[PDB]
């Protein structure tokens, strides 16, 4: 086999600590693409994207070049790569101790030096969580990839070029590729940023930043949490019309609706990122709930304590009267004693009732409040959370669309 | 034996690891990749990764590596490490967690004429595409696709041992029932050059899921609850409790919302069956609420308030009892003249308590009848939604 | 130049050091390994899986004649750094360890002295394995241990040892745990009080076998119980409490049961919440387990006596009869013993209303006996089950709180392992 | 120069630890095999794994490592590193995860004789099938099969392990009774160790060492199995308050309410395993039942004692039944002229009042009867389903034979 | 180039990474060391853990390295691996779980000169002491101790860079403000060899936890249940859902005490404010719930069984309801037997009236004093700590 002496000749002088520049002031280009396989998981309580992609690296060296015409027309050499020089290309904002690919595939090595290298690697980057309107929310983190021990002076990193014009994207494979099943990937950009506060000869002068625009799909929280609650809270409103009796269960219904609902924030709170710089839009819409609820139970006590009142406790004043029943446009002498004390009885009997009519026209007062209030806040919650789309652009300063 | 170390030495003198093991470069190596199943690790939803543990047949033939068996003492078969001999770059390109290829390296087998057989382990995370449609009994299609990554046909071409994988010291999952397995070779060209085939080979698995585990304890307890929650409207609104069986039973229902979350998958690609039976019970729930807010409202409603409409009554009074056979409805001086007055007035407040009473007394028949009503159309509601929900897919499996 | 690359050449190239070969003179003859333990911090004791996981810095002496060098030859060379990779060491082990690490995490230099004397402190984080006395939890005290053995060489071979300190001329076995006291940072849950060292050699087992003599390292770790007394102890006991106060509530008021059976709602969430942080050893009950247990079943049977107290205060004529004796013995004796506080048709109608008054007064006065029999037994039920309950959620933490680890870390040495006064 | 030097330089001057030492060729290596447990760390039913402590006592015989202590100083056993010698690849064959191998790799033993010993220490997570239809009341006969993964039995034979001196076989895991802490939820019923080679593949050959383990339930005794007596006990007494009281529903489903904590609790511990039902997931679904049943069976007697004669007629049978016959056997027994009509009406309406609250009494005697009845046939069937589960749970003794 | 290989080469052939670079074994390696922060990963209070992304600056000079650029078509700096050249042995003296030196390994640049600049990346684990007695709203100073393992004083020399470590690559924790870093160098010296100092060098960071997550999910619902607690007493006696809404607040308190036990640490050294004030919670509704007992008890005296106290009388009847100003509150045989028993059931119903009046005035004081309380305590618990912040 012709490629036995091939490798023999071209790596008997090699030393894999060079960089390959052939002269002085020699810069070498690292051509980068990168292919996400699939998208395994965004953890947002550590707040790391735990991705599954293939980094295409080509680059020149000058030592590994031979003529075809004297071999039997060898032309393409695989060469693994723990014997090869490496640009060290590596992801610079990762959340674990893991920089380089996981596998150190083969590299393969063409006649003019053309070295072209495909190793696939688990990325654990990190995320930074916008949690302004969770769980409807759109995430935009992305993966840096540097030359971990080049600068500028040395390697010149960029994006790829196939047919004249650069691979300005992830390129995902349109057939295999399975979705996530919780994010869908609306822009997938990437350019090459430079920081421009340190000197060209540092290191970290220079970068590839491949983003990705991630929206959540909504559809596990809505049935399993949000609509749940929902429906909870709407249970509330319905504690106007029960009586205000022994029997009414009023205060019962609305302390087990707020009872529910601590359950759900106790649910709630295991799912939740911890980045305190926001809070959540479910934890805003839970908040709310339960400060209405709360208002709910003062409601129906001051309700119950109203409905409640006695002649032998409390007064009923002429002005209170007026305001709550005009402004609603929306041997023989046995016998005397039984007749008079059941006509007392019938004049307290009377102004009970009156108190409970005022009760039940407060009721009806408060019910319209409170069903406004509850209706308005969770539609206007909701709606804010449906409004908040991915931007049509990826850059807003930009008028590309960085899509093949 | 001192016969073995002399083979090995001069086997291993000269043979170059890197070198793709072919007599001429034109040509290429036969690899024979057959993959034996030990047993399903396990499979997760929430990040549709299915581990397994396989053993990877890898037979090819090293023409470098043969030698005369009379010349050492008859000896046949060898084992050498795997690092001393060329390896096939085999990667499983759907890979999501593990490891992409081997790593653990075990020894390999060697034969007089080069005939190289190599049995790895490995502990597989495959990505496969997870339907949950169907939950809890769903049927799961995973497959893994094993390659050869940096060369290509002509070059390194595999080639299935058998057309399905070898299941024979496959040990019970005891949650999944392995409906089929087979494995198939896919040959891919490019427009770049159609003379450069690029094989692969997929071996799928059909697993049927074991359904006990999730009807005992989800389906269980809310069936339960669905059951319990129609139950309200046979409690009388003289007894307090009408809402407080309501309410605590929706109490119970979340609280077991925590066990749900915590056993069912939580992904978002589509509302599995669990979810659906779930969400329907909560809305029967909360529409049995609403209806017993209505029935309580309608059974305390004053007559001096409200006066009974005659339709509703109508209706209500002498129809809808009727048709219910089953049920047993109901279908000279001034003190003396001045005790004389009150008299009359207390005969008279009595006759008005009568007759408020006699009122009340409709409203709550008619809210009993519409409590009895309202029972069986809620029994009947849930019991064809569970059929409607689950006898599909029940018909489905069989 | 340096001179030590000439001296590095000279006792490692040029006598040519077997790094396989066990330091002696002749085979017969045994190394002495002198070892000691300096706990840098301790990081945690997770009672779910029964790991305790410490920062230790181990140090190693021993001798190596190959390694003796003229010090006024080589130009007054007093101390040499060298790593472990070209030195013979002595693989001692952590033997007990539910991970699986067995060995130090850095593998640091080693100091040799030109007489030969090697001292070694590698630093390691060890994940070991003690069961969990949960018998007194949470106010009990862990007796956690690190079993280091040499497992490489037999006793015959190298012999294991406590490290010596000279004071005043004197030589004192290192017998303790060294915790440097500036250094040191006291863990959140968690504190050292007697920490002992010790070597044991087992005389069963022959000396030419690899278990016959190991070194073990203990804690005697007291809990400080202060969060659990907080989240835990106190509203349970407050609950508990409360639930004496349904015999408080007269029978009038429709909330009697309610507030028990909460109340037993609330002490199940609370023992879910001890079943979520304790273990699953079934050694023997934990005492805030027994103590919720008996909290609770003495709540079941408050609950039990409430519905008995309700049973009797509904009882009707038309229903029930109350005997001579019952209402004779309740309401002579409780009380007392417990200090509780067209003519002829209209007046034929008329005395068929007085009739109807009569039975009446008779009924709501039977009514009013048998309410008046419920809140004496409910006053009795309240005298009865209020001070056993008080006494038995006072007696068991009380116990809890009087158990202290021994003065004398081992059961019957009474040397008293300390650093302030060390033996010989 | 120490004369060990010299020992292993002319030992291992030809040596080469590839090959098995088959001194002919076509001969087979006899290997010894035995375990030691040291400390039984864990059975986790989520993943079905045990994680055990262990020492793998190997021997064999090299012809090679010969030598004659008189032409040395006497050394009659010499101490090798383990990467030197030869090594059978003895792995745990059914480990979970990945660890096929050993941990520590401790030196070998090699005495003049040729002999070769081996004890290496091993964290070792083997899998068994967990029989969950007795949990947590049940045994596990888990399994550690031992095996050289590279050799068959036409290159090395399998035996078993000697004892500290060499006369018999252990034919047993060897506890050493120093250095062993008990684990605190299982006990070690039996500990055999066989080989069992497989007839259609003569080359297959291993060694299996079995562990019976015995569960100790106290945990879940006290945890689970009490508070569901006490719920039990709640749901009997159930039976037992007035319907007049109004807490029926307010203690049934509040017991229901703690049942579903309870399964809550358990839902973290039980086993995943769909093959069968735990016992302790039987007897808590039918506590959920038989309360569950309290519930309807209460809102019956509610429901018959709020029954008025202008709502309802008592039937035939309903008399004949809850008045006559089940009472016996549950030991329950029992101008003026307008003031005159007016008084006369007065007389009629407390005659009607009297003989409504008369039906009203047979109602709720009918409802009190049938509420004793029905506590109890609750107190019979609860008592005779909890007493034959436990009678069940207890009557699953581990095998003596443990099939050695 | 060949130059490159042909220097590295020639530089590698008679190098002994065991051996120190100096002149002179008498001479040290002076080395200067400086931290930069890439980002906090993570901080645990209840094992009082640091996880922290750190790239260390370490510079030498060696002069074993060095060679004359002309010599070698102009090359001034290269590029080398860090296994083929002596290192510092770093070390994290307080290292808690994660590694305690440098394992990464990258290259490091060598100039002409001698001098070598080498910045690995690390992930450190640092143990420094955790106080939560101003949870959640506390400062935590956290220390990073580097220092030479094996080597001492005199034979390796440690200094700092610069007197703060460097955050111009920091990127926001969220969860918290760095809003101190400072780098101390400390000698140590030792009674058995005082000629020897030992050198190490502590960063310590002064970070503040942003406390906007624990307010909502903790502190907000314990307002909550705090109002609704003390709004309880409003309730009339009359109707029968007094206890239960006391004992459902208590219930919904006793489940959202699962939510504080998830959240917040597990930490024994002291008791948080969160602590204090959950603490505090309880037991308001505990004193709540023992006084609605108690009035609900003295609501259903029977005159019968008990008798008014003239004390009780004076005190509920005449002064206290005169200053309540703000609660509207009001300041032939058997016809003679039903008119005496009549009389008798009005007496009875006004004594039982005059009790409930007493029970109603209860009520009303004690929402007064309940609500003040209330206010007081979060005062007390939480405007205190406020302030501090503010100042």
């Amino acid at each position: 086999n012709e490629e036995g002496r091939l490798i023999e000749k071209l790596l008997g002088d090699y030393d894999k600590r060079i960089i390959p520049a052939k002269t002085l002031d020699h810069i070498i280009d690292v051509t980068l693409k990168l292919t996400l396989t699939n998208l395994i998981s965004l953890n947002e309580k550590e707040e790391a994207l735990t991705t599954n992609v293939w980094i295409e690296i080509q680059w020149n060296d000058y030592r590994l070049s031979w003529n075809t015409s004297e071999y039997e027309g060898i032309d393409l050499v695989r060469i693994p790569s723990e014997l090869l020089w490496l640009p060290d290309v590596v992801l610079e904002n990762n959340v674990d101790g893991q920089f380089e690919v996981a596998y150190y595939a083969n590299v393969l090595v063409y006649n003019d030096g053309s070295m072209y290298w495909l190793p696939p690697a688990i990325y654990r980057s990190t995320c930074p969580i916008a949690v302004t309107y969770f769980p409807f929310d759109w995430q935009n983190c992305s993966l840096v990839f540097r030359s971990q021990t080049y600068n500028a002076h040395e390697v010149n990193l960029q994006l790829s070029a196939e047919e004249g014009e650069a691979v300005e994207w992830i390129h995902i494979d349109p057939e295999d590729f399975t979705e996530n099943g919780e994010w869908t990937i609306r822009h997938r950009p990437a350019k090459k940023n430079y920081n421009w506060q340190l000197t060209k000869d540092d290191t970290d002068f220079q970068e590839i930043i491949f983003f990705l625009i991630i929206q959540r799909k909504p559809l596990f929280y809505i049935i399993n949490i949000i609509a749940p609650c929902v429906l909870i809270s709407s249970l509330v409103v319905l504690v106007y019309f029960l009586p205000a009796q022994a029997g009414g269960q009023k205060c019962t219904l609305s302390i087990s609706v707020l009872l529910a609902q601590t359950i759900f924030l106790f649910l709630i709170a295991q799912k939740v990122p911890e980045t305190s710089l926001n809070v959540p839009l479910i934890g805003k819409y839970l908040i709310f709930v339960m400060f209405v609820s709360m208002l709910i139970v003062m409601n129906c006590v001051i309700v119950l304590n109203v409905s409640l009142r006695t002649p032998n406790t409390h007064s009923l004043s002429e002005k209170i009267k007026h305001l709550f029943l005009g402004f609603l446009p929306k041997c023989v002498e046995a016998c005397n004693f039984i007749a008079k004390s059941t006509k007392e009885q019938n004049d307290s009997g009377s102004e009970n009732e009156n108190w409970v009519l005022i009760g039940k026209v407060i009721d009806k007062a408060c019910f319209w409040i409170a069903l406004l209030l509850f209706s308005i806040g969770t539609l206007a919650i909701f709606l804010t959370g449906h409004f908040n789309q991915v931007p049509e652009f990826p850059f807003p300063g930009d008028p590309r669309k960085y899509v093949p | 034996s001192e016969h073995e170390t002399r083979l090995v030495a001069n086997l291993l003198e000269n043979y170059n690891k890197v070198i793709r093991p072919v007599e001429h470069h034109t040509h290429f190596v036969d690899i024979t990749v057959g993959l034996q199943l030990i047993q399903l690790i396990s499979v997760d939803e929430v990040n549709q990764i299915v581990e397994t543990n396989v053993r990877l047949r890898q037979q090819w033939i090293d023409v470098r590596l043969r030698w005369n068996p009379a010349d050492y003492g008859g000896i046949k078969k060898i084992r050498l490490p795997s690092d001393d001999v060329w390896l096939p770059d085999l990667v499983l390109y759907n890979n999501a967690d593990g490891d992409f290829a081997i790593v653990h390296m075990t020894k390999l087998l060697l034969d007089y004429t080069g005939k190289i057989m190599w049995t790895p382990p490995a502990i597989f995370k495959s990505y496969c595409e997870i339907i949950v449609t169907h939950f809890p009994f769903d049927q799961q299609n995973c497959t893994m696709k094993l390659g050869i990554w940096t060369y290509d046909g002509t070059k390194v071409s595999i080639s299935p041992e058998s057309d399905r994988p070898d299941l024979s010291t496959f040990m019970e999952s005891g949650e999944w029932v392995m409906k089929d397995y087979r494995g198939w070779k896919h040959w891919v060209y490019y427009t770049c050059c159609p003379d450069t085939p690029y094989l692969d080979i997929t071996y799928h698995f059909i697993m049927q899921r074991i359904p006990l585990y999730f009807v005992v304890n989800v389906i269980i307890p809310c069936l339960l609850f669905s059951f319990l929650t129609g139950l309200v409207f046979y409690l009388p609104t003289d007894s307090g409790e009408k809402m407080t069986l309501s309410i605590s039973v929706l109490l119970s229902l979340t609280v077991f919302l925590l066990v749900i979350v915590e056993l069912i998958p939580s992904t978002s690609s589509a509302v599995p069956l669990i979810g659906k039976y779930m969400l329907f019970t909560m809305i029967f729930v909360i529409s049995s609420i609403i209806i017993t807010v209505v029935v309580i409202n309608t059974h305390h409603r004053s007559p001096s308030t409200h006066t009974m409409p005659q339709w509703v009554r109508k209706i209500f009074i002498d129809t809808i009892p009727n048709v219910m056979f089953f049920s047993t409805m109901k279908r000279k001086n001034p003190d003396v003249k001045s005790a004389i007055e009150g008299v009359k007035y207390i005969a008279e407040h009595m006759k008005s308590d009568e007759e408020s009473s006699n009122a009340a007394e409709e409203w709550k028949y008619v809210a009993m009848v519409i409590d009895h009503i309202l029972l069986c159309v809620f029994m009947l509601i849930c019991i064809i939604g569970t059929v409607s929900v689950f006898a599909g897919r029940l018909i489905e499996l069989s | 130049v340096n001179e030590e690359e000439r001296l590095i050449n000279d006792l490692l190239i040029v006598n040519k050091y077997n790094k396989h070969v066990r330091p002696v003179k002749h085979n017969n003859e045994v190394v002495n390994i002198a070892l000691s333990l300096t706990l840098s911090n301790l990081i945690s004791l997770k009672e779910t899986d029964e790991t305790l996981t410490s920062n230790v810095w181990m140090d190693h002496a021993w001798y190596d004649h190959r390694l003796t060098w003229n010090a006024s030859e080589y130009s007054d060379i007093s101390i040499l750094r060298l790593p472990p990779e070209l030195v013979w060491i002595p693989d001692i082990v952590l033997q007990n360890n539910n991970d699986g690490q067995y060995h130090v995490a850095y593998f640091c230099n080693v100091l040799v002295r030109p007489n030969g004397y090697v001292t070694w402190l590698p630093p390691a984080i060890f994940r070991s394995s003690c069961p969990i006395n949960v018998l007194y939890f949470p106010f009990d005290w862990q007796n956690c241990s690190l079993k280091f053995t040499a497992l490489n060489y037999d006793a015959n071979e190298i012999t294991m040892d406590l490290m010596t300190d000279t004071i005043d001329g004197k030589d004192y076995p290192i017998e303790w745990i060294i915790i440097d006291p500036e250094a040191f940072t006291e863990n959140g849950e968690w504190e050292i009080i007697h920490k002992p060292a010790k070597k044991n050699i087992y005389p069963d087992k022959f000396p030419n076998g690899t278990n016959y003599q190991d070194v073990t390292f203990y804690l005697i770790i007291r809990r400080k119980p202060l969060f659990y007394v907080i989240n835990f102890i106190t509203p349970c006991v407050l609950i508990s409490f409360l639930a004496s106060l349904a015999f408080y509530l007269p029978a009038e008021s429709g909330e009697k049961m309610s507030t028990a059976i909460s109340v037993l709602l609330a002490q199940a969430v609370f023992l879910l919440l001890t079943s979520q942080r304790l273990p699953e050893t079934a050694l023997a009950v934990p005492l805030i387990g027994k103590y919720l247990m008996f909290i609770m079943s003495l709540v079941t049977g408050v609950i039990v006596n409430c519905g008995i107290v309700l049973n009797f205060h509904f009882r009707t004529p038309s229903t029930h009869v109350l005997s001579t004796r019952v209402k004779q013995i309740f309401l002579e004796k409780l009380p007392r013993i417990l200090h509780m506080s067209e003519i002829k048709s209209g007046i034929d109608s008329t005395n068929y209303i007085v009739k109807q008054i009569k039975e009446k007064n008779a009924y709501d006065e039977e009514v009013g006996n048998w309410n008046l029999v419920g809140q004496t037994i409910d006053r009795l039920s309240m005298f009865i089950i209020t001070p056993v309950m008080v006494l038995g959620t006072i007696f068991i933490f009380v116990m809890g709180n009087f158990n202290h680890p021994p003065a004398k870390p081992f059961e019957g040495d009474p040397f008293d392992y300390s650093s302030d006064h060390p033996r010989c | 120069s120490v004369m060990e030097d010299t020992l292993l330089s002319v030992l291992f001057e030809t040596y080469n630890p590839k090959v098995r030492p088959a001194q002919t060729v076509g001969d087979k290596v006899t290997v010894r095999v035995g375990l030691t447990l040291t400390n039984l760390l864990i059975l986790n039913e989520k993943i079905e794994e045990m994680t055990t402590n262990v020492f793998l006592n190997l021997a064999w015989t090299d012809y090679r490592l010969q030598w004659d202590p008189a032409a040395y100083e006497g050394i009659k056993d010499l101490r090798i590193p383990s990467s030197d010698v030869w090594q059978p690849d003895i792995v745990l064959m059914n480990n979970n995860d990945g660890s096929f191998e050993i941990t520590l790799h401790v030196n070998v033993l090699v005495q003049h004789t040729g002999a070769v010993s081996w004890q290496p220490s091993a964290i070792y997570r083997s899998s068994c099938t967990i029989k969950v239809m007795y949990f947590p009341f049940d045994w596990q006969n888990c399994t550690m099969v031992f095996k050289s993964y590279t050799y068959d039995t036409s290159e090395v034979t399998l035996q078993h392990a000697l004892d500290a001196k060499g006369e018999r076989e252990v034919k047993e895991i060897v506890i050493n009774k120093d250095a062993f802490t008990e684990n605190g939820q299982w006990s070690i019923e039996h500990k055999p160790s066989r080989k069992n080679w497989r007839s259609d593949d003569p080359s297959y050959e291993d060694v299996t060492f079995y562990l019976i383990i015995q569960r100790k339930p106290l945990f879940y005794i006290v945890y689970t199995i009490i508070p569901c007596i006490l719920i039990s006990i709640l749901a009997i007494l159930v039976f037992y308050l007035p319907p007049d009281a109004g807490e029926k529903m307010s203690l049934s489903i509040s017991a229901l309410l703690a049942v579903t904590v309870f399964l809550l609790l358990l839902a973290d511990k039980v086993p995943e395993t769909s093959l069968s039902v735990p016992i302790i997931i039987r007897y808590l679904m039918f506590i959920m039942i038989l309360v569950a049943f309290s519930v309807i069976l209460s809102v019956v007697v509610l429901n018959l004692h709020h029954r008025s004669p202008n709502t309802h007629t008592m039937p035939n049978w309903i008399r004949q039944i809850f008045i006559e016959t089940l009472p016996p056997f549950l030991w329950i027994q029992r101008d003026l002229k307008e003031a005159v009509e007016a008084i006369k009406y007065i007389a009629e309406q407390l005659e009607s009042a009297s003989e409504f609250d008369d039906l009203k009494k047979d109602w709720q005697y009918v409802a009190m009867v049938a509420d004793r009845l029905f506590l109890y046939v609750f107190f019979v069937i609860c008592s005779i389903g909890t007493f034959s589960i436990f009678l069940d749970a207890s009557h699953n003794v581990p095998p003596d034979n443990p099939f050695a």
